[PDB]
């Protein structure tokens, strides 16, 4: 019943081909890079942070915020997998649970019910609904939070841009743009406070 | 000539506090609970209330330039 | 779709666009005038002076519109989607 | 349905290994 | 580590460029590779990764919840430190363009536009040549905290 | 004399390799794909969605909108094919007839009438029209139909970008950059208006 | 293709753009002007004042012309494809 | 062109030699190619300048056209069914 | 390359995009100079009056020039391929 | 070789286009000094008017000092070959 | 440094096991590459830095710097005889 050595290696290697679909489409990936590109635009860097190092902070805030699921993955499936306490078969699907909660901690219930009808099936827990409509109903819901964070975090730097260019304007000097004059600002802003550290609360913080 | 002056001088003093307003408004705006982020009505909320909260400041600053200007 | 189903979509943004700002720089326009009326009896040829109480009273119908002018662009969006089945017809 | 046809195939590639085996 | 080391550098290249009113990373992106180079870094990480081995073993050892964050938390780094080297340049550009605005602004008719973009950049350009004549002593701190991070990441 | 075994299975390994033509020709990829890449570039965001996520978001939305025709394949098709009930090549054909179908119901009489004609062959009645001139017929029918949704999702953000530039422009603060204030609206309107349960559900009812 | 029939098309489309650049901007030019001098009137100069009426009137200007803007371009997008087999040959 | 770069003696168009033929038929297709496309760049092009030039009446220099114009680009290849139009001309090309 | 051809080359390209662009601009420079200077003569401080008649006569000669330009932008191209024994012995 | 080698290689490389830059952009400024304040005097407000004499002498710059640039970039191209042995020393 | 990673205890340079001396040549001629290759690179970001000063200059902030210094970057290689200046020295640099 329980797979053979040959067919698990060729799962194991399947999967392992899948992977970065699992990290972008499964985990925080999404929502982390979203908001980390609001942050980049809403400064008046257009590419200075540039594209490794953003993606590479994502990465180890995924490892961080994904540790407790991955590890319960690793003692309940792993464990008894190596061990050979039990079967392939079991292993697999004891792995597939604490991905299937996580991603039911991160969702919403109207973004479930729109995928659940629109896959045409019957069902009336979403504790048991099949991982291929619980992943675009994540997305979607990881997607509208990430904007919602990005749009909080947008707000300030929009405070002081306006702030700046009333003040140029209100001196008289119609002719200086407000960019400029307001970069530093909105820079030195962002490092007496310690924004990165605020940001790193509220955002591995909020999937808990 | 002078308007320009005047709003340096300003900023000698209402800059300090015009700083403190940006302060809580960065502050705030980027320590969000779970509770907050998924409630859109509360983010309005806050919006709001950062907008105004820089008005008064804002203000001060603004119409210390509109009155050295006039004199 | 047809030639005039563009027309209507285009005049419709162009009024929306049109009543969204219309409604916060009235106040500022006629500010304006109030504070230019006072330089002519002053005559006092300052330029800078009428930028704080348009910049005040810009937010003042910032703030008193601000929940209309949302729900009519909210509403605006809804309504696309609600025409949308009768285009792609 | 269409989703058990993935399934129904691994089972038969299990079932001939698990007998030539 | 090395990446963030360098990026920080090119974003110190591109906050005086576009205060310059304006590439420019990649002249620091090139200088800070020269420093690397020169100041044996790279026999220092291949000195790190062996030393890995002994006080991080191979069969039992891993990185934990708290490398990742503290490897996540590099990006309050980089902008406090791209910060803390360009401080005294972009007072001097801000400074030098209000100081040109307000004493152009009597007369309303030159304006400044392009003839401010002019301005601007010459000395947004000279004002990266005294960053390149202190940015040695930076580069020496900044490295410090760079490789107190990555010995305790290996548990050095 | 239904085709051999070994002829039949060279058939169906050469569907597989034609797969990513299948899907970004003969499905619902294409217009979902190209609605999605109007709003993202309708925004302030350039790439802040990543390519990855939004092809993935649409594998997933493109296999919810035809599982009814994957279905009725399994149903006319490949079941009596299983069951020793229908010739293989009569198989294929209860296969190709729903996909042809459901080409038709999103397709244009003007797509068809062009190609009918650049083919030169005298068909009258528009369902006994072969695949090699549906096809064309069908994607150029889904690549206007997803401009018309693009200009449609258009409109709001263009309008959002207008009041911004035009009050600016009002204050006289006309070197501040539009693009920069204007963003944080776009996310704000998109987001208390469930934008992306709203432009989804409204894709998947697109195509019927 | 022969210059000629280049510099032809060049001219029609630079015509195209005037006509209809002049037809949205010449009800705002006169706008401008008529406040300009209604402000020099009263001796007030007020730079940001002549913006409302010159934005309502551009937008209503571009209300008014819609259909006579789709189908200038309409008509002009067939003249080229038209015109297509004159020149490939 | 490249009957005198080949060297040969040919007497009539209709009678050259394939590795003659090949380079300058595909050096005429692009040539060919570049005229069409000059074709459907101008109306574009047009409504771009057309809606740069508005924005510029009305004061607002930092407003970018090129996202303005893109709705009304769309619009323009849908009203005149571009897919058809452009696709019907270019099969008709070779006739 | 001998340095000297190498500025020869770069003197004569400058040279032609020069005459281009002053051919082009200065109908505009004029057109914008008589507004400003009407606008000073009857005391007037509108901004953007002096913007559609820059581009009427803008467009007006690209028009006219087009002729020229392609003229000389082609002679151009022949004049560098039959230098080209010269540049490289 | 050292660190500090390389910085006086960089501040050498970016003080040579200081001086290329400013070679090229002074007599453009100067025009523009020159012409703004011709408008102040007359009172001419034309912002767009000092654009063309800027680009003039910015490209009669190039032509004039074609030779010396060249001469320049190359003989830098030779004094960073010439001082490779530094490197290898 | 690399012997002192590979844990053996050599008194003179000259008395290097093989095994870490190939690594070690390869790590110094990284740096040897890296540090020639570099100063090439400097002439040839001068052009860029002054082109796109020169076009921002003007306001022209949209146009592409990299497509005009491009064909003066390509100048500069011939003008000095890029190509025979780099693999003397190259040829001359080993001892």
């Amino acid at each position: 019943e329980d797979y053979s050595v040959t067919l698990q290696i060729l799962a194991l290697m399947t999967m392992l081909g899948f992977l970065p679909a699992m990290v972008i489409l499964m985990t925080s990936f999404t929502r982390i890079v979203v908001v980390m590109s609001i942050l980049r635009q809403a400064m008046g860097l257009q590419q200075t942070p540039s594209n490794q190092v953003i993606i590479g902070i994502a990465l180890f805030l995924t490892f961080f915020v994904m540790s407790p699921v991955l590890n319960e993955i690793n003692d309940k499936a792993v464990q008894p997998y190596l061990n050979e306490q039990v079967t392939a078969r079991e292993a697999f699907d004891a792995a597939q649970a604490p991905m299937k909660a996580f991603m039911l901690k991160q969702t919403r219930i109207k973004d479930l019910e729109t995928f659940v009808t629109m896959s045409g099936e019957q069902v009336d827990n979403p504790e048991d609904v099949s991982m291929a409509v619980l992943i675009p109903a994540f997305i979607t819901s990881e997607l509208k939070t990430a904007f919602q964070i990005g749009f909080m975090l947008f707000l300030p730097f929009l405070i002081i841009d306006l702030v700046v260019a009333s003040v140029l304007m209100a001196m008289g000097m119609m002719m200086l743009s407000p960019m400029i004059v307001s970069l530093p600002f909105k820079l030195m802003l962002f490092v007496l406070v310690d924004g990165w550290n605020l940001i790193l609360s509220t955002l591995a913080g909020s999937f808990a | 000539a002078s308007v320009l002056i005047v709003g340096a001088i300003s900023l000698m003093w209402f800059g300090e506090a015009l700083a403190r307003s940006l302060f809580s408004i960065m502050s705030r705006l980027f320590d969000l609970q779970r509770e907050e982020i998924f409630d859109t009505a509360k983010l309005f909320d806050i919006a709001l209330g950062a907008m105004t909260d820089l008005l008064f400041p804002l203000f001060l600053v603004l119409a210390t330039l509109f009155t050295a200007a006039m004199i | 779709m047809t030639p005039e189903m563009f027309v209507e979509l285009f005049r419709e943004a162009l009024w929306m666009v049109l009543i969204m700002v219309c409604a916060i720089i009235i106040p500022s326009l006629l500010i304006g005038l109030i504070v230019a009326i006072f330089q002519a009896a002053t005559s006092i040829n300052e330029q800078t002076l009428s930028f704080l109480p348009r910049l005040i009273v810009t937010l003042l119908a910032l703030m008193l519109f601000g929940h209309w002018m949302t729900q009519m662009l909210m509403e605006y969006f809804y309504g696309l989607i609600e025409r949308l089945p009768q285009v792609l017809y | 349905d269409f989703n058990d046809l993935l399934t129904k195939a691994i089972n038969n590639v299990n079932t001939l290994q698990k007998a030539s085996g | 580590v090395t990446q963030f080391m360098i990026q920080t550098f090119v974003l110190l290249g591109q906050i005086l460029g576009m205060q310059s009113s304006l590439l420019l990373g990649q002249l620091f992106m090139f200088l800070t590779t020269m420093f690397f180079l020169a100041t044996d870094g790279h026999l220092k990480m291949l000195q790190l990764v062996v030393f890995s081995f002994k006080t991080l073993p191979i069969g039992s050892g891993s990185l934990n919840a708290v490398d990742f964050r503290e490897m996540a938390g590099w990006l309050g780094i980089m902008f406090q430190t791209a910060l803390s080297m360009s401080l005294s340049g972009i007072i001097a550009l801000l400074t030098i363009n209000l100081s040109f605005g307000v004493m152009t602004r009597a007369a309303p008719q030159l304006n400044i536009f392009s003839l401010g973009f002019a301005f601007a950049l010459m000395v947004g350009l000279l004002l990266c040549w005294y960053i390149l004549a202190g940015l040695y002593s930076h580069y020496e701190m900044f490295w410090t905290v760079g490789e107190a991070q990555i010995c305790r990441l290996i548990r050095l």
